[PDB]
């Protein structure tokens, strides 16, 4: 029955596909093709040529139909697309067809599209197709960076699965401060926010990755507030190290903080932390040896700068 | 923390004879008839894995060459199958196959070049076809196709570089388009692109290399981005990218080797995305190609840029310098 029905499916798809192609060669760009492809694209959204067929039909019908009839066809297409996305939200072809459709509409409802994105991101906060679509919509509707920044903040605090949200923040922050390194007041606020994130959940790598970026966004240029904030982070990571002695992210971040503070003064401690970290994260031992070699060479150059 | 656990009786030896029988018999059927939209690429995956295993002769060269010729459209682009529409993905696949077979002049090369050239946009990006989807995957398809044909000079290379670099992220990786999140697949495409165009000095190799080696999970398998399950395919994309930037040693090679071997189906042959799953040709190529990069003696050396046997690329003198 189950294996038998997947022969019944095969033949209907086969016959439907046959029919679409015959009609296409015959120049029959009509609503029967929309009917035939809807029966195939729901189960087989990566069949790119059938999406091409729908666009050719919609383009042709736009020429020989009334504005009111074209408007009805568009609304039907939006609903078909939404139904397809519910079944497979990870198909390149479905998301592209929606972008194609919205880009040519006279009066696109962009607020409705942003709400659709919010909905899909509630279901999968890591869906990159949907994040990409949201950026497309944001550009088209001239949604300002500060608005999108507000969206990321609510997503980051309400639950985990934050890599996609933090990534979006890294792209939006530089737009609020467009320089032909973030400004220090902005950086300090970001350090506070991310520090909350990884002390709340020390296992979520997204916060640690974002933090490393902020540590690179001068040492002998350290203000007293930044110097004091970094020293505080250092002690706070050492506290976490006690609570979670197998947490490799906190150990690496301790090394990076000492580098950001004073490479030569913290040489001894830095080398000690490399030994512990390699024991905790052995698969990365070769990376960690190369990082340490890089740091030892940097230290040699700093020692040679001595007057 | 998301990972697989490899059971103690998972395959732990390379079943080369079985994989060759699996591919040689493939498409002799539900999934076959349903995947006709990717047939040209399916053919590429099959032929490349056979050639890496020394078994290319068991496939049907003459049948495949006629099929390729019948898939080139009047615009110069190549479709996945007869009557389907042309796309950069299947144009690359076709040119890769013809290179494997030293039969590039079976198609109209001038028209291929014209097709590729036509798909570049003002910002240097490439659309996949006339319908305008922009993806760095297609920048790679464009330059890899042209490199294999000796015609990289046909596109606007500095603009193409500017677009790809505009897709570099806070973590050193690359996504589909500007502002897109880093993903192993797109990192492979962008690092391969920069290798072909001689721009690897613009990658932050230590930073990107760190992001890539953190893809390795305790099972030994690699995921395609943070907090996802491991997969044989992402694993190849990560390994090839690491090799291009001279940092293949940053992952645990023995642990990954064991993960890849565990994905084999010992009854049917083939590799699946993860142990216990159903195999397919796509994951079969990437399993074999990954093992080659890790130095498996029974498999031919594979190019991390083109995912073809190095000996084929040597023959046509297309071997981009890496950061080792
Ligand atoms: C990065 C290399 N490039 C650019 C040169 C590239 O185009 O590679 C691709 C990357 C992704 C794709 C989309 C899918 C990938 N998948 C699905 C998959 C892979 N790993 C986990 N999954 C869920 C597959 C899977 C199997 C096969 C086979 N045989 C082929 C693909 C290729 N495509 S797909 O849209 O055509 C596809 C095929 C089958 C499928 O169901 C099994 C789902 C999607 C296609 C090509
Ligand atoms: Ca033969
Ligand atoms: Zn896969």
């Amino acid at each position: 029955a189950k294996r038998l029905e997947r022969e019944q499916k095969l033949k209907l798809y086969q016959s439907a596909t046959q029919a679409v192609f015959q009609k296409r060669q015959a120049g029959e760009l009509d609503e029967s093709v929309l009917e035939l492809t809807s029966q195939i694209l729901g189960a087989n959204p990566d069949f790119a040529t059938l999406w091409n067929c729908r666009r050719e039909v919609l383009q042709h019908l736009e020429t020989e139909k009334s504005p009111e009839e074209s408007a009805a066809l568009v609304k039907a297409e939006l609903g078909f697309l939404e139904s397809c996305l519910r079944v497979n939200p990870k198909s390149y072809g479905t998301w592209h067809h929606r972008c194609w459709l919205l880009s040519r509409l006279p009066e696109p409802n962009w607020a409705r599209e942003l709400e659709l994105c919010a909905r899909f991101l509630e279901a999968d906060e890591r869906n990159f197709h949907c994040w990409d679509y949201r950026r497309f919509v944001a550009a088209q509707a001239a949604v300002a960076p500060a608005e999108e920044l507000a969206f990321t903040d609510s997503l980051i605090t309400r639950n985990f699965s934050n890599y996609s949200s933090w990534h979006y923040r890294s792209c939006l922050l530089p737009q609020l401060h467009p320089q032909p390194r973030l400004p220090e007041n902005v950086l300090l606020k970001e350090l506070e926010l991310v520090q909350n994130a990884f002390f709340t959940d020390p296992n979520d790598q997204s916060a640690w990755f974002y933090h490393r970026w902020l540590l690179g966004a001068g040492r002998c240029e350290l203000s007293v507030e930044k110097s004091t904030v970094l020293q505080s982070e250092l002690e706070s990571c050492k506290e976490l190290q006690e609570l979670e002695p197998e947490n490799k992210w906190c150990l690496l971040t301790i090394i990076l903080l000492m580098r950001a503070l004073d490479p030569l003064l913290y040489e001894k401690e830095t080398l000690q932390y490399f030994s512990t970290l390699k024991a905790v994260d052995p698969m990365r031992a070769a990376y960690l040896d190369d990082l340490r070699s890089k740091f030892l060479l940097e230290n040699s150059v700093l020692k040679m700068e001595y007057a | 923390q998301k990972d697989v656990t490899i059971k103690s009786d998972a395959p732990d030896t390379l079943l080369l004879e079985k994989h060759a029988d699996y591919i040689a018999s493939y498409g002799s059927d539900y999934e076959y008839c349903m995947s006709e939209y990717l047939r040209m690429s399916g053919v590429y995956w099959g032929l490349t894995v056979m050639d890496l295993m020394g078994q290319l002769h068991r496939m049907n060269k003459e049948e495949i060459l006629v099929f390729i010729k019948s898939c080139q459209h009047e615009c110069g682009g190549v479709s996945a199958s007869i009557g389907h529409d042309p796309h950069l993905l299947y144009t690359l696949s076709a040119v890769q196959i013809l290179t494997l077979y030293d039969s590039i002049h079976v198609i109209n090369v001038d028209k291929v070049v014209a097709y590729v050239q036509s798909l570049q946009k003002e910002d240097g990006s490439f659309a996949g076809d006339i319908w305008g989807e922009i993806d760095t995957r297609f920048s790679f398809c464009a330059v890899a196709t042209l490199a294999l044909l000796g015609k990289l000079d046909a596109i606007n290379v500095e603009k193409a570089i500017e677009f790809v670099l505009s897709c570099m992220n806070f973590d050193g990786g690359f996504g589909c388009r500007p502002g897109s999140e880093s993903h192993a697949g797109q990192i492979y495409c962008c690092t391969g692109f920069l290798a072909i165009t001689s721009q690897l000095h613009q990658v932050n190799s230590d930073l990107l290399g760190w992001w890539l080696c953190e893809r390795q999970l305790p099972s030994g398998g690699l995921n395609g981005r943070p907090e996802k399950l491991p997969d044989v395919c992402y694993s190849w994309w990560v390994l090839a990218s690491l090799k291009i930037i001279g940092r293949l040693h940053w992952i645990d090679r023995e642990k990954l080797r064991s993960f890849i071997l565990a994905c084999q189906d010992e009854e049917t042959g083939g590799f699946a995305d993860r142990p216990g799953d159903m195999v397919d040709p796509f994951h079969t190529l990437f399993g074999i190609a990954g093992l080659s990069l890790l130095g498996e003696e029974q498999i031919k050396p594979v190019s991390p840029v083109f995912c073809m046997p190095e000996e084929v690329l040597q023959r046509v003198n297309v071997q981009p310098e890496l950061v080792s």
